[PDB]
């Protein structure tokens, strides 16, 4: 499998809205269940969606834009944090997928050795 | 009751069985 | 037979009991759990009284073997085993008889 | 016991009695000195034990008798050498005189007729002997083994005592007085421990400093600990080390640490240190010799607090390798084994003088 | 020990054999109890990366659990910042087995030949005999480890079923 | 002008000097720049050690072409009178190779080693 701590993770659309409305920090949390130094990650695709739940949410888009989170690049105008993950899963071997969605978890138990997550830093393996 | 297991006992079960992996590991791969 | 070379340490001088206490250090590669008598024979031999002056027990041997340790008495007079004695080592070493009751 | 000769400053060394000897043998290991008339013992690499009688000051030494093995004792139980014999010491009665060296055997010698009296095997093909030293008037022979291993025997009985691992590399060095304890060096692991063999017990000094804070001493005001050559014990509380970079290390049994560190004292000739090739302390004493092929032993003085040393100086007499010191008394006479290569069949640089024998040297007072 | 949480998972389950197949174990009893202690360990770990910088405690419990760490031979010494120690894996404790060791040391042509040659009565690293697998060499005892003085391979008896060869010839050919 | 860089400093060389003295104990030591220049062709070179008192030096220069033509480190090392003693052995060495084993028992030890050649290098 080949995969060494410091762990790399993906946090998408469906996880920063059942980290807050459970009251689970983000970093601290991943650092629990993964027992190691974590690396967390936000692309350009997740945090622009937040833009659109703007005038509900500023409490989701406060914490995302903290520099204990990295910033990531992809190049597509019109792509979702649902597909352009799907991408990145599938071209590298080594990254954790963060999430709670369903219709995007069938996506990650057919590519073989793609650690999951649950609903807000409570691990659980491949 | 039956004869028909032959098939090693404790540790030479699981050395035969990691060569097979190999093999049908390195087809698949390559 | 294996130069058996028998060492003792702590000898203290015992004159109340008319006696020198000291622990009897037993190497022995290549040999196995020697004795009780040939013991009280090959230490006689460095304080040169008799045989039956001296008295030996305990030893119990190292893990594995090639050492033994035990616990060692001699003393000035034949006459000063049969007083300074227990009742059951004199007739282990052979010098008495155990009167069964 | 503790240091109480305290005899430096009477020794006259400016006009100490130099005299050289050229002896039948190729590159001489060591030299063994028994005092109870003195004797005097040999070894080379070409195989042969060699026996003289010291007790005429003003005279070299003459040869009383000498033996010599060869190719028929190949097997290990023969009563002869077949290799180069890397160590010899007498027994402290004058009754034997023991040899070994890479034929990995322990051939106890008579002194008296020089006929093997007894033939050990080391029973191991890492087993080789390097460094025989005994207890100050006793017979428990202590043995510096190329396994790893100390080997204790007695004599009198010949008999094993017990062994003691927990080195590194190839123990080079171990020096003894009358208690039961030793020095031993690993030579390339740069450490030395002090052996308690009724405890069974280790005590372990470490080297290593590295010339880098040494640099730093030069924005203060030089060269690598690579191997600790020679230990030598002074007294039961102190001793010494010698180094491969002519730092010669003082050592406390209180201090972890060098307690103190001479900077380079053979001298250099990037540049190359002489190694420090022989060390030896005159017993409970404030004064030692270190040799090396640089050509001039070279003798310090301990100062009365144990903290510190001093230049006694330098005796030019001896060119070539010195392998072994003896020093025997009564006045003073040093005898020096000079072979044409180092001991451990290394390799030498342009040595001036090629010569094989043994130094002499007369101090009064 | 503890068992894991997920009994059959297939990225997890081809992992076994793997660790199985270098190592030449039998059990993964003798995998999950080697991660048990890694389990206990770790949490300790984290236990010092909370508290203040130069804590005593994290002195006192924190370097003595380093150095503990490079004294059993696992931490190597450049990683002595307290930050590897996130970093430590399955391998590293089974790596320090005394029966890999052997074979690394040369002598074994095997891992499999090493387990054999534990159990009968052979190789010790001190001057005691080791028969149990694990012994767990502290990285003070490796040039020691070594064929026994008795137990042939090591010499002076060939052993009783070289002495039987030998009875053999003696018998039908001489007398 | 220099032809003897790079040249080490004092710990890594006694650091070099114990790896190969535990690759000689563990017979993954190639002993002459012959049998290493061999090891070069045949790919197994992990790294190369030269001497810098080699009279003369222009024989061991033969050594960079290769390793740079396979990509292989390499480091000079002043003494060969030690480079000999680290060897096991006691008469010198001028050059010796590291072969390949990821069976090693002192693996770490290289992949140490060549970190700090590697970082020298550049």
């Amino acid at each position: 499998q080949a995969i060494k701590p410091p762990y790399q993770v993906l946090i998408d659309t469906n996880f920063i809205n059942f980290s807050i409305q459970k009251k689970v920090d983000i970093v601290r949390g991943m650092m629990d269940c993964l027992l190691a130094k974590c690396n967390p990650l936000i692309t350009d695709c997740v945090m622009a969606e937040l833009e659109k739940l703007g005038p509900k949410y500023r409490i989701a888009l406060k914490l995302a834009r903290d520099p204990r989170i990295k910033r990531l690049s992809c190049s597509h105008k019109g792509t979702y944090a649902d597909d352009c993950l799907v991408h990145r899963v599938l071209q590298h071997k080594c990254y954790i997928v963060a999430t709670n969605d369903a219709g995007l978890k069938q996506r990650i138990r057919k590519i073989p050795g793609i650690p999951l997550m649950s609903v807000g830093g409570h691990a659980y393996v491949i | 009751k039956t004869e028909k297991p032959k098939k090693p006992k404790g540790r030479a079960y699981k050395r035969l069985l990691y060569t097979r992996r190999f093999v049908n590991v390195t087809l698949v791969n390559g | 037979s294996d130069a058996v070379t028998i060492r003792t340490r702590k000898v203290i001088s015992n004159p109340l009991l008319a006696r020198k206490q000291f622990v009897v250090d037993v190497l022995h590669p290549n040999r196995a759990n020697v004795s009780k008598d040939e013991l009280r024979e090959k230490l006689a031999e460095v304080y040169k009284a008799e045989k039956d002056a001296v008295s030996v027990f305990g030893f119990r041997t190292q893990f594995g073997g090639g050492k033994s340790v035990g616990f060692g008495l001699v003393y000035n007079s034949v006459a000063e085993a049969k007083k300074f004695e227990p009742t059951y080592r004199l007739v282990r070493y052979g010098l008495a008889e155990k009167v069964e009751k | 016991g503790r240091v109480f000769r305290y005899f430096g400053d009477k020794l006259l060394i400016s006009e100490a009695k130099q005299s050289f000897t050229r002896v039948g043998e190729n590159n001489l290991t060591c030299i063994s000195c028994f005092q109870p008339r003195l004797f005097a013992y040999t070894v080379s690499k070409d195989l042969q034990l060699t026996k003289y009688d010291i007790t005429d000051f003003s005279k070299r030494p003459k040869k009383l008798k000498y033996a010599k093995g060869g190719a028929k004792y190949i097997p290990n139980t023969t009563e002869g050498h077949y290799d180069e014999i890397l160590t010899v010491a007498a027994s402290p009665d004058g009754k034997y005189v023991v040899t070994g060296g890479r034929d990995r055997k322990l051939i106890v010698w008579s002194t008296e007729s020089l006929s093997p009296v007894k033939v050990i095997p080391t029973k191991d093909r890492r087993g080789e002997v390097l460094s025989l030293a005994f207890r100050k008037n006793s017979d428990q022979l202590y043995a510096s083994c190329a396994d790893f291993k100390i080997r204790t025997y007695s004599i009198n009985q010949f008999s094993q005592l017990e062994i003691l691992y927990g080195h590194h590399d190839i123990v080079e060095d171990i020096s003894a007085l009358a208690m039961e304890r030793c020095v031993t060096v690993g030579a390339r692991d740069r450490t030395a421990m002090l052996w308690k063999i009724p405890d069974e017990t280790r005590l372990t000094f470490r080297g290593g400093d590295e010339p880098q804070k040494l640099l730093r001493r030069w924005m203060k005001e030089f060269f690598c600990e690579g191997s600790i050559d020679v230990v030598s014990m002074v007294d039961d509380f102190h001793f010494i080390t010698g180094s491969d970079n002519g730092n010669i290390c003082l050592w406390s049994l209180a201090k972890k640490k060098p307690i103190f560190t001479e900077r380079i004292a053979h001298g250099i000739l990037l540049l190359q240190p002489f190694w420090i090739t022989s060390l030896y302390a005159i017993p409970y004493s404030n004064v030692f010799i270190s040799g090396s092929w640089s050509g001039s032993l070279k003798v310090w003085k301990i100062s009365d607090n144990l903290r510190s040393f001093e230049l006694l100086g330098e005796l030019s007499g001896a060119k070539g390798v010195v392998t072994k010191i003896q020093v025997v008394e009564s006045k003073f006479r040093i005898l020096a084994s000079i072979a044409k290569e180092h001991r451990l069949g290394r390799w030498i640089a342009n040595v001036s003088g090629a010569r094989n024998g043994i130094y002499s040297a007369v101090i009064d007072q | 020990y503890s068992t894991p949480k997920r009994p059959y998972e297939s990225s997890r389950l081809d992992a076994e054999l793997k660790l199985a197949g270098e190592f030449g174990l039998k059990n993964k009893k003798e995998i999950y109890r080697i991660s048990f202690q890694l389990s206990k360990i770790r949490r300790a770990a984290r236990d010092l990366l909370t508290r203040d910088e130069k804590d005593p405690k994290r002195l006192f419990e924190g370097n003595a659990l380093i150095r503990r760490l490079v004294r059993v031979g696992v931490l190597s010494e450049d990683k002595k910042k307290l930050d590897y120690v996130l970093a430590l894996k399955v391998e590293d404790f089974l790596e320090r087995r005394l029966q890999t060791q052997v074979y690394k040391l040369g002598l074994a042509k095997s891992v499999h030949h090493a387990r054999v040659l534990i159990t009968q009565r052979h190789i010790a690293v001190g001057k005691q005999i080791v028969n149990i697998p694990s012994f767990m060499v502290r990285l003070d005892s490796e040039k020691h480890i070594d064929f026994a003085p008795t137990s042939p391979f090591g010499g002076a008896r060939p052993g009783r079923v070289a002495r039987r060869n030998a009875a053999r010839k003696a018998e039908a050919s001489g007398e | 002008n220099p032809k003897a860089f790079p040249l080490a400093d004092a710990a890594l060389t006694q650091q070099i000097l114990d790896v190969v003295q535990q690759a000689a104990n563990l017979r993954q030591l190639k002993k002459g720049a012959n049998e290493a220049t061999k090891t070069l062709n045949r790919g197994i070179s992990e790294f190369i050690i030269m001497a810098a008192d080699c009279e003369p030096i222009e024989i061991l220069l033969h050594l960079p072409l290769l390793c740079e033509d396979k990509n292989v480190p390499y480091v000079f090392v002043p003494s060969r009178v030690a480079l000999g003693r680290a060897c096991g052995v006691s008469r010198p060495v001028i050059a010796a190779s590291i072969t390949t084993n990821d069976a090693s028992a002192i693996k770490t030890q290289i992949y140490a080693v060549k970190d700090k050649i590697e970082t020298l290098l550049i």
